[PDB]
């Protein structure tokens, strides 16, 4: 599309989810949802092609839904006591209905279906905003009415993601649908935290959010979207496959990576409330994770694969366009966990 | 919901055989049936008849296996004179997993489900014991 | 109970349309819904949101669905007690949108206009 | 400031640089024949800028110093080894075809880059396009397998699908005995080692499958031995005919945006030439790979940035 | 602890004033120290991806890079000393104000108090 | 006398539609190169 | 050395967890992507989340 | 009430003359013997949708010029006939009304 | 009272449909209207009988924005249309999990 | 490609740290200063 069309469009994705984080009535925070679910769709849809076209139908329908489903639960909060502001919900099948939306919109299982799909379908900048940025919005919602939250409901969605993303990734040689499962684990591991401390939410949230933009931006550069296609990246530039590899060591939550800072943190709050059983499980399933994530660093840098004979010519040729941030991404992706106290800043 | 638990555990351990082998059968049945409409809903086999087989062969499934938990260790703790002991929860789960391993007729499922079930009985009779919790409240 | 006949008929065009036959019939059942629950609507007493129903809903937004199908193959005792003045209390509250509501107009436009770009750019195709 | 979204915001737009002579044009020709001085004579008479037809190191020319590099660094494969052992038990000819074939695809850019950078128009060999006329000939005289037809039909489907077709074809059309004469006046002792039937082969695919599907989205000017020699009526021709059944009057200013960012930025012109699939006349294994790697970083002014190599004579490194 | 709703937050401060009566961190801080490592670790990665002499490509993208990430450290850390004396204010000031709650432990003397002995054999 | 490195037989078992193939996967096809299914 | 180190130590902890987490891997993976059978997922776990947890 | 037999009267009124007509010349005997889809209709038909949300926005002006805050109101209104006019245009210069 | 479960029986029955998909995504898009629909009445039913006046705008407000979300849906639908010659839902099997 | 060093550039990167570092040091020294007032050491 046209670059000042693709740049109002950003604008107002960022501006639909900053409107659900500025205000406090109800309405408001459905439209912010609406222009963000509005906004949305071209993005997706940049590159246009049957499966690009497909996912933005798919994620259409699963947002619409979600939203849908919100409007009736402020409508029957709003019928059981005569309030609009975002607070204690007043109400269980209010809170229970608002619960299963904001986890729709998530991508928590059970809802968890669409997340592979429309990432497969997607290029990986679109795969990229999806992954990071929309996620603000619901998990901040979830975070301000955390004290009406039925904790059963969150821990059992919260423990079904874990293991929902540890098992689909353990099959997958795509990039794309790697990385929906990896969100899907690691948005279970956050919100098995929001009921007991929502500064430990916020510090995952942070924690993932460089990881993924550190692996998305690595993947850009070494345009590849398959195991096969990433496993000739070293035959034109090594260093691109070792700080990838040292980012999936991190992402494994392998200490004394970055990666190990919000379980750790997270285990131990659980701990503090008496809760021994489930943070013990959820590492034992993130043990999955790590796995397939050391499987594409065995395909990636730690062996030489074979290569082709045109990969000669790629030899003669520099990147034109160079993404800033990129270094900084990786280091705080790998290495600030003697920072770990900095979490007081309520981040 | 939580009824069926409720009338699982009101009845002591070592009493009242019958009751807590019906309470553990329809435990059973109502985990057999949210597994077969899962398994119906993500894969339609190939018509009604063959989904109402398939959830009807789950569900007795699962209604033998916790019937026959339920009884051998309510037998066990009965003529053990030893009640609030793991070691009768371990009997009644390697039972259910030999049960189970007879339904599908395998001797390693029967085996590794005998073995696997029995420490999952004996764990939850420790925490019951000890009061370990599953889902904790936000006490801090 | 008139208001309860009209919520029952409201729900049977539900189930009608909601079997999904023949999605023809099933906008024609979804027409007939719409007007029972705008029915529903203006014997409660908002006759402008009652015809907002009507008028929007039905003349613009299920017409455009039609159009696209058509290019492919109890009661009266929680009521009020006093009088509204010489006024309607609704046209009021709706008519308060531009001195209280600021906020919302502009948000409203800019999803507006914004919705306008993304159905171009959407079926440019190319 | 490099092209970019931020140029074409401001002030950059192509539409207004095109002035009706712009006209990408490519000159077809069996082997040996005239095309050459007819394609360099089109350039000199209108202005445009011919480009010699890419061989095995046309890569070379462009980056670092135009020199050459060694054939084990550069290409891996040789014309002359073709011609003397085209059924090469080492699978020289569809590594030497696929090579080929990646040149003319960065050769094509390069040239779609200058003319929606400029506005002139330029002049080329056989394309792309016309590319698969020489993968038919030696998949009927058994010098390929079916396999490498096969790769070289999925890599250029997934490139060529992204460009725009020249607007004018010129063929010259020489007979088999008299080319075949004009091989042995020549003189080049590995040329003379071509059957008639490699020829023949050549010139069906050319007649049967690459000039009448041509003909159906741009325009064709059939040429024979004698009338190519008068450029004269060549260029008549060439400004007579106008250009309205092609996908060129489409484009707007916003398709000629994209396929400016396409053409530069050579990495992504040439990603899917590398795409995993291994044939043994093209994979490569990793201890000659990563040797071969080696060596190429060795060579000056390789193995830093253009602008960051002390031994290549760059200054002010550390303040760059 | 949820400080989020505590009485008389103002609601977008990223230093409140009353977080100047702290003692500032020192330049020669350790945490300072290691987000100026940080940032020369960036300043490397960044010279490797773009394909310069990692070392000595530039001097003055690294100095930025590390005199940046000292300066966003430097008011990190200030924020988080700030957020901590604000838990030990509350945590003394609720101990003082619930004496019930936390009674004095009458002290005992090992000599009365009765231990097991259990021997390892 | 020379380090292990994989070789095209290894290569192929990451080249499939998914891991693990089975009977009912096995009629599964990786998605085109550039992600675009043909008109037809 | 045979029956106990090479085999049944073997076959006790690692290869168990491998064969049990591959299949539950096929398991969950083996998705048609229609998304009929999804939203009637969707359903029964909106009914089993109203009917099981309050 | 008034109105339910208005409309009642006026579509019995209506079934029965249309009945009458359709089975009066039934009793007699006699012989008793694709794919285009057009886009520019599509657009055409979401543009008045997109409109029409407009309009149902504009539609509470007769009573908003009562509000003794006269010039916000009349701020408000100008901004949503302004976006209105921007939106109008757009779909003019991006060649989305042509035939 | 028993019009508020009406109005929230037939919200659900409209979920419903949507979830069950039996083809036809044009079915899909009219379940969102139903239950868009059904959300409209109860909201203006609540908001006129509690006299809460300036909440009067929130209506309107939802009905604009949920056409809105109609319009992009069925522009998304026909150019699904426009890729099968159908709006089948089996077709949408390209991206699978 | 061939390209000098970017004067401007430079100027502004070094401009940019020499800035900074000036200011860091300025706030630290009002922070002293102003915890020393606040708690009456000096
Ligand atoms: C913490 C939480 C953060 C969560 C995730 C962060 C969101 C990242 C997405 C934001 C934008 C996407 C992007 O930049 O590409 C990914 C980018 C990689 O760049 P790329 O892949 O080469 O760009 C490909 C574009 O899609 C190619 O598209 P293009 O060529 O058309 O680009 C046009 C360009 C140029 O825009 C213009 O032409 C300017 C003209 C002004 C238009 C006037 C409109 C006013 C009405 O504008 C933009 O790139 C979008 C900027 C939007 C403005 C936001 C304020 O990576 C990042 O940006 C990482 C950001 C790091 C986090 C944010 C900062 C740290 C905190
Ligand atoms: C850490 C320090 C070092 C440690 C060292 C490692 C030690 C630990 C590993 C030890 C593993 C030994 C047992 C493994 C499980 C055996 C089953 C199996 O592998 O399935 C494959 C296999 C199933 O394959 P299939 O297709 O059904 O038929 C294959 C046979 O050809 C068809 O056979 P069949 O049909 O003729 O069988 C009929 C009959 C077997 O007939 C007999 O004569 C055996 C009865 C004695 O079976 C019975 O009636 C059951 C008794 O099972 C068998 O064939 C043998 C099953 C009978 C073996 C009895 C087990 C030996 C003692 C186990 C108890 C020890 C403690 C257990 C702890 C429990 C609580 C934690
Ligand atoms: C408690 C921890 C304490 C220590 C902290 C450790 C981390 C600290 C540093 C973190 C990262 C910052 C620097 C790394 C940038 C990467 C650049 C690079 O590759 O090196 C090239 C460069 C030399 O090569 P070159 O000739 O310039 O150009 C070649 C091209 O760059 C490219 O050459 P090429 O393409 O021809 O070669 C390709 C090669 C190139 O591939 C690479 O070398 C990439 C580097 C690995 C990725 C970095 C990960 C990001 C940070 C995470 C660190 C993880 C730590 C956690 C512990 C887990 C351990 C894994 O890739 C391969 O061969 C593929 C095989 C992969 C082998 C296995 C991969 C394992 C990676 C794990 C590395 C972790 C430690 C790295 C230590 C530093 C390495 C330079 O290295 C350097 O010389 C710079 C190193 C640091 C400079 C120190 C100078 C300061 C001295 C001044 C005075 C002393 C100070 C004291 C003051 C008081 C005195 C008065
Ligand atoms: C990998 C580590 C994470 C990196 C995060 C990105 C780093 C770049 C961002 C640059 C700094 C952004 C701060 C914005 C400036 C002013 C912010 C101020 O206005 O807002 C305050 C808030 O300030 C921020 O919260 C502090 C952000 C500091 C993040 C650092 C913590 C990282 C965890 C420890 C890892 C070590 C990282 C160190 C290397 C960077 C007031 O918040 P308040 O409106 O009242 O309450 C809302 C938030 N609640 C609901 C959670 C209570
Ligand atoms: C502060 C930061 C400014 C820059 C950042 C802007 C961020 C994005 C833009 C959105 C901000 C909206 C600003 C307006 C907020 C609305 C409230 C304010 O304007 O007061 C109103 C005053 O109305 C103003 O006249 C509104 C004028 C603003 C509209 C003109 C331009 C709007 C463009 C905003 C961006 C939308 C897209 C851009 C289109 C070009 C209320 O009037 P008042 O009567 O006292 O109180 C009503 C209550 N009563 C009835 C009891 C008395
Ligand atoms: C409840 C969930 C508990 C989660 C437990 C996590 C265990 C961590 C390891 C999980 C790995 C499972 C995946 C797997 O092994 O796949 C079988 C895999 C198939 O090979 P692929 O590389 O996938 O494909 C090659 C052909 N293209 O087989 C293997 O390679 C096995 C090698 C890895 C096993 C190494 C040892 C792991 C087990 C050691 C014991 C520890 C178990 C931990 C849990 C025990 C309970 C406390
Ligand atoms: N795709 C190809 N396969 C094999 N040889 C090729 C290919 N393309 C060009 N050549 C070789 O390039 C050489 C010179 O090109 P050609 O047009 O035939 O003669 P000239 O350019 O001198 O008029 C010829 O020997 C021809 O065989």
């Amino acid at each position: 599309m046209n670059p000042i069309i693709y740049t109002t469009l950003i604008m107002t994705v960022m501006s639909g989810t900053m409107l659900v984080m500025i205000s406090s009535h109800w309405l408001l925070i459905w439209i912010g949802f609406e222009m963000n679910l509005l906004a949305m769709i071209p993005v997706l849809m940049k590159n246009f092609n049957p499966r690009a076209t497909e996912a933005a139908t798919k994620y259409f329908l699963t947002q619409a839904t979600a939203s849908m489903m919100l409007m009736m639960a402020i409508i029957i909060n709003l019928l059981y006591s005569g309030q609009w502001t975002i607070t204690k919900m007043f109400n269980p099948v209010a809170m229970t209905m608002m619960t299963m939306a904001l986890a729709m919109k998530l991508g928590l299982s059970p809802f968890h279906f669409w997340v592979p799909e429309v990432t497969q379908g997607i290029s990986l900048q679109a795969g990229l905003l999806l992954l990071t940025w929309q996620k603000l919005a619901p998990l901040s919602v979830l975070c301000q009415i955390s004290q009406s939250i039925n904790p059963n409901l969150m821990l059992t969605m919260a423990m079904l993601s874990i293991l929902i993303g540890g098992w689909g990734g353990l099959n997958q040689t795509q990039l794309r649908k790697i990385m929906a499962y990896s969100s899907i684990a690691h948005m279970g591991w956050m919100t098995a935290v929001l009921p007991y401390n929502t500064t430990m939410t916020i510090l995952n949230l942070l924690i993932y959010i460089t990881m993924t933009l550190a692996m998305f931006m690595l993947l850009i550069h070494s345009s590849a979207t398959t195991t096969l296609s990433l496993s000739h990246t070293w035959n034109k530039m090594p260093v691109i496959t070792s700080l990838m590899m040292v980012t999936l060591l991190s992402m494994g939550g392998l200490p004394p990576l970055s990666g190990f800072m919000p379980k750790w943190m997270i285990i131990q709050e659980m701990t503090k409330n008496e809760s021994i059983i489930m943070p013990t499980l959820m590492a034992m399933t993130a043990l999955l994770n790590l796995y397939f994530y050391m499987r594409l660093a065995y395909s990636s840098s730690l062996t030489m694969f074979p290569s082709t004979n045109n990969m000669k010519m790629k030899w003669q040729f520099e990147h034109t366009k160079q993404m800033k941030l990129l270094p900084t991404m990786i280091v705080l992706s790998t290495l600030v966990l003697p920072m770990t106290p900095a979490l007081s800043s309520l981040n | 919901a939580k009824t069926l638990l409720h009338k699982y555990s009101d009845i002591p351990e070592g009493t009242e055989c019958h009751r807590k082998a019906y309470a553990s059968t329809s435990i059973g049945g109502a985990t057999g049936l949210i597994v077969s409409a899962y398994s119906i809903a993500l894969k339609p086999p190939a018509s009604f008849l063959e989904g109402v087989a398939r959830t009807g062969r789950y569900t007795f499934t699962s209604a033998a296996i916790g019937a026959i938990f339920g009884l051998t260790s309510c037998i066990s703790a009965q003529v053990r004179e030893k009640p609030d002991d793991p070691l009768n929860y371990f009997i009644g789960g390697c039972a259910g997993g030999l049960t189970l391993g007879a339904r599908t007729r395998s001797y390693g499922i029967g085996a590794a489900a005998c073995a696997y079930m029995g420490l999952t009985a004996a764990l939850v009779k420790m925490g019951q014991l000890e009061g370990w919790q599953v889902f904790a409240e936000p006490k801090v | 109970y008139i208001a309860f006949i009209l919520s029952t008929i409201f729900v049977i065009g539900f189930v009608g349309f909601s079997s999904k036959p023949s999605p023809i019939y099933g906008g024609l059942g979804l027409i007939v819904s719409g007007g029972v629950g705008c029915g529903i609507v203006l014997n409660f007493g908002g006759s402008f949101l009652g015809l907002m129903v009507f008028l929007i809903y039905l003349g613009g937004m299920l017409v455009v669905f039609g159009y696209t199908t058509a290019m492919a193959t109890g009661d009266w005792v929680i009521y009020d007690t006093g009088d509204s003045g010489f006024f309607s209390e609704e046209a009021m509250g709706i008519a308060a949108l531009y001195s209280y509501g600021t906020w919302l107009v502009i948000v409203t436009g800019w999803s507006l206009l914004i919705g306008v770009v993304v159905i171009m750019e959407i079926t440019r195709g190319n | 400031l490099q092209y970019g979204p931020l140029a074409f915001v401001l002030g950059e737009r192509t539409t207004r640089k095109l002035t009706e002579t712009s006209k990408v044009i490519t000159v077809d020709g069996n082997i040996c024949s005239g095309k050459g001085r007819l394609a360099r004579e089109i350039a000199e008479k209108l202005g445009l800028r011919h480009f010699p037809e890419a061989g095995i190191h046309y890569a070379d020319s462009t980056t670092g110093d135009g020199k050459p590099l060694d054939v084990q660094l550069s290409g891996n494969c040789s014309l002359e080894k073709f011609y003397d052992d085209p059924k090469s038990n080492d699978g020289n000819s569809y590594r030497l075809q696929s090579w080929l074939y990646a040149s003319r695809l960065l050769q094509y850019a390069d040239a779609l880059e200058h003319l929606l950078s400029t506005g002139q128009g330029v002049v080329l060999e056989r394309s792309i396009y016309s590319d698969f006329v020489f993968l038919e000939a030696m998949y009927r005289q058994g010098f390929i397998r079916k396999q490498c037809v096969e790769h070289y039909n999925e890599v250029k489907k997934v490139t060529a699908c992204e460009y725009l077709p020249p607007h004018v074809v010129v063929y010259v059309d020489v007979p088999v005995p008299e080319i075949q004469s004009r091989i042995q006046k020549k003189g080049n002792p590995h040329e003379m080692k071509i059957t008639a039937a490699y020829l023949q082969d050549i010139e069906n695919a050319y007649k049967k499958t690459f000039l009448p599907e041509m003909s159906e989205k741009c325009e064709v000017l059939q040429y024979s031995a004698r009338e190519a020699e008068d450029a004269e009526k060549v260029v008549e021709d060439i400004e007579y005919l106008k250009c309205d059944k092609g996908p060129w009057p489409d484009q707007d200013d916003r398709t000629f945006h994209r396929l400016r960012m396409l053409v530069q930025n050579k990495l992504e012109v040439l990603n899917y030439t590398t795409i995993p699939v291994y044939l043994p006349e093209i994979t490569i294994g990793a201890h000659q790979s990563d040797r071969v790697f080696q060596k190429f970083t060795e060579l000056p002014g390789r193995k830093y940035s253009p602008g960051y190599n002390e031994d290549v004579g760059d200054k002010w490194i550390w303040l760059k | 602890t949820m400080m989020s709703g505590r009485p008389g937050r103002v609601p977008l401060q990223f230093l409140p004033n009353e977080a100047r009566s702290l003692p500032p961190p020192k330049l020669t801080d350790p945490r300072l120290v290691y987000m100026g490592f940080l940032g020369y670790c960036s300043g490397l990665i960044d010279n490797a991806i773009r394909r310069r002499p990692v070392v000595s490509a530039g001097l003055h993208r690294q100095l930025l890079y590390v005199t940046s990430f000292v300066f966003f450290g430097y008011y990190l850390l200030k924020r988080q000393d700030y957020m901590y004396a604000l838990r030990d204010h509350d945590m003394f000031a609720y101990v003082k104000s619930h004496p019930e709650d936390f009674p004095e432990k009458d002290k005992k003397t090992y000599g009365e108090i009765l231990e097991e002995f259990h021997p390892v054999r | 006398a020379r380090q292990w490195q994989p070789d095209v037989e290894w290569a192929e078992q990451f080249g499939g539609a998914v891991m693990y193939p089975t009977k009912e996967t096995a009629h599964w096809k990786p998605p085109p190169w550039n992600d675009v299914d043909p008109p037809k | 050395s045979s029956l106990l180190d090479l085999i049944w130590l073997e076959t006790i902890l690692p290869k168990t967890t491998s064969f049990i987490q591959m299949k539950m891997s096929i398991m969950v993976s083996n998705q048609k992507g229609l998304i009929k059978l999804y939203f009637l997922s969707f359903l029964i776990t909106i009914m089993i989340s109203m009917t099981l947890f309050n | 009430m008034n109105i339910m037999l208005t409309l009642l009267t006026n579509v019995t009124l209506a079934s029965l003359l249309v009945l009458i007509a359709f089975w009066l010349p039934q009793l007699n005997a006699y012989s008793e013997k694709r794919l285009p889809f057009s886009m520019k209709f599509f657009l055409v038909a979401i543009t008045f949708l997109l409109f029409d949300l407009e309009i149902a926005l504009l539609l509470p002006l007769p009573w908003a010029s009562q509000t003794n805050n006269l010039k916000t109101m009349l701020t408000m209104a100008l901004f949503l006939l302004i976006l209105l006019a921007a939106s109008l245009a757009y779909e003019w210069t991006q060649k989305g009304l042509e035939w | 009272p028993l019009v508020y479960m009406n109005i929230i029986m037939a919200f659900a029955i409209a979920l419903a449909g949507l979830l069950m998909y039996r083809s036809h995504l044009m079915s899909s898009l009219l379940c969102l209207e139903g239950m868009m629909l059904s959300l409209f009445i109860m909201s203006t039913l609540i908001i006129l009988n509690t006299h809460f006046t300036l909440a009067n705008m929130m209506p309107i407000i939802l009905l604009v924005f949920a056409a809105c979300e109609a319009a992009l849906g069925l522009s998304l639908l026909v150019m699904v249309s426009n890729t099968y010659g159908t709006d089948y839902v089996q077709n949408l099997n390209l991206l699978q999990c | 490609p061939h390209g000098s060093p970017d004067w401007l550039k430079v100027g502004l990167t070094l401009g940019t740290s020499v800035f900074l570092w000036i200011y860091l040091i300025k706030q630290h020294k009002e922070d002293v200063l102003e915890y020393k007032r606040r708690n009456g050491l000096e």
